[PDB]
């Protein structure tokens, strides 16, 4: 029964080297190409290349040429993908797959048996507390009824950040969004609350942000625009 | 062996 | 040449037939073998169809595929909840005079378990505190949409913006609809130089927008 088994999750700091592995079971390791496939967070599957363990032949996708090294050892039936210098942009899910199908007497053409995948997380960021900015409501008493006001919590590392409104007194109509991870390796998120427009003059709205990794606690009053 | 890659009907690489 | 285009999203209710399209070129789909993959949560890509239209062993009869010209397509009849996930076409591309494998961008298939819900879009301009700190961030919050995929595009006046855009994946809300946010980083000078900036959200082939102005 054919199986490819990949090595476990990796959490690395940028610049560090890493070799991940795919060990194969149930057929002659030398005789078939092994393919590699990357999936970036929120994106589709992308082909990296193929490696032939029998004679070390290789084909790299143009974008992967020079960025990564496919290898194998035939002494252990293990295919490898190596980076000497991990970059944050290498952060992804990596699959190994056999190129096979055995549809004819010779050759191969479909990636038939797959590994379960290896997650690789690379970061260059240092711990940093957020800057918090008020998201001013479009403002006064309208018979579109409600107003949306909030807080932008920008440029922090690592997760998580907690957000309250009015020291936890206000939970009705609060939506704190999952954070975005920027190319800088820092995170930002937003929390917004929907309130009656008639409350804008009378009620004070304050978001309470806590980033414990940095010992950052900020209370930001969100007044209406003027 | 299975080094030969069949890309379409009648067409293959690594056929050596 | 080395590009297989699929529609981002597809959906149907249980028991329906759906079709997923894949568009290629003379260097791949047209003459070379096309393959179809299923990608479900927690599991590796799974071969459905090989060499244009053969079912991989163990694949149910309700999966089928075909191709005409530079287009290929996958049909799933008797849609069932467990079919929900990502489907990819793939082909051999010969633009370099060798065997390169290309995946299409993939299509998210939602098996409809609740009514379709258009997204709520809220767009906030840069705060004056941030502008005083010499930065500028447009914040576009997208919520209560089902199926759970949108496309976000920003415009500067009427013109498209590549640079400075950061967008999240959709995430499940407690109501089982979806949420996402997109961010546009500018200098204060860029923000002030245009008449307006817009956040355009496409969901289920339907496009809306919100616009903000420094004035």
């Amino acid at each position: 029964e054919i199986q490819l088994e990949q090595s476990g999750a990796e959490v690395k700091k940028s610049g560090e080297s890493l070799k991940i592995s795919c060990q194969t079971s149930g057929y002659s390791f030398s005789d078939y190409w092994i393919g590699w496939v990357r999936q970036m967070p929120g994106k589709g599957l992308e082909w990296m290349g193929i490696f032939y363990p029998g004679d070390s032949d290789s084909r790299y996708s143009p974008s992967f040429e020079g960025q990564v090294t496919m290898s194998a050892d035939r002494s252990t039936n293990t295919a490898h993908l190596q980076w000497s210098s991990l970059k944050p942009s290498d952060t992804a899910l990596y699959y190994c797959a056999r190129l096979g199908g055995d549809y004819e007497d010779s050759g191969a053409d479909a990636f038939d048996f797959w590994g379960q995948g290896t997650l690789v997380t690379v970061s260059s960021a240092s711990t940093k507390g957020p800057s918090v900015f008020p998201l001013a409501p479009s403002s006064k008493s309208t018979s579109g009824g409600t107003a949306a006001l909030g807080c932008l919590v920008k440029d922090y590392f690592p997760e998580p950040v907690t957000v309250s409104w009015n020291s936890g007194a206000l939970t009705s109509g609060v939506h704190t969004f999952p954070a975005v991870l920027q190319s800088s390796g820092l995170y930002s998120l937003s929390s917004v609350v929907t309130v009656p427009s008639s409350s804008l003059g009378t009620q004070t709205y304050i978001c309470n942000v806590n980033h414990k990794p940095s010992n950052t606690k900020v209370d930001k009053k969100v007044e209406p625009k003027s | 062996k299975r080094k030969r890659i069949h890309i379409g009907p009648g067409r293959a690489f690594y056929t050596t | 040449q080395s590009v297989l285009t699929q529609p981002p999203s597809a959906s149907g209710t249980p028991g329906q037939r759906i079709s997923i399209s894949c568009s290629g070129t003379s260097s791949n789909v047209e003459n070379n073998y096309v393959y179809w993959y299923q990608h479900l949560p927690g599991t590796a890509p799974k071969l459905l169809i090989y060499r244009n239209d053969h079912r991989s062993s163990g694949i149910p009869d309700r999966f089928s595929a075909s191709k005409s010209g530079t287009s290929a397509s996958l049909a799933i009849s008797g849609l069932r909840p467990e079919d929900e996930g990502d489907y990819y076409c793939a082909a051999w591309d010969d633009s370099r005079g060798g065997p390169d494998w290309v995946f299409g961008g993939g299509t998210k298939l939602t098996v409809l378990a609740q009514p379709k819900a258009a997204p709520s879009v809220t767009l906030f301009p840069p705060s004056s505190e941030e502008l005083q700190a010499n930065k500028a961030t447009l914040v576009c919050l997208i919520s209560d949409f089902y199926p759970g995929a949108v496309t976000v595009a920003w415009k500067a006046d009427s013109s498209p913006v590549k640079a400075g855009v950061e967008t999240t994946t959709p995430s499940k809300q407690s109501n089982n609809k979806y949420a996402a946010s997109s961010y546009l980083s500018l200098t204060p000078e860029q923000w002030k130089s245009h008449k307006s900036y817009s956040c355009q959200v496409t969901h289920e082939g339907s496009t809306v927008e919100k616009t903000v102005a420094p004035t």
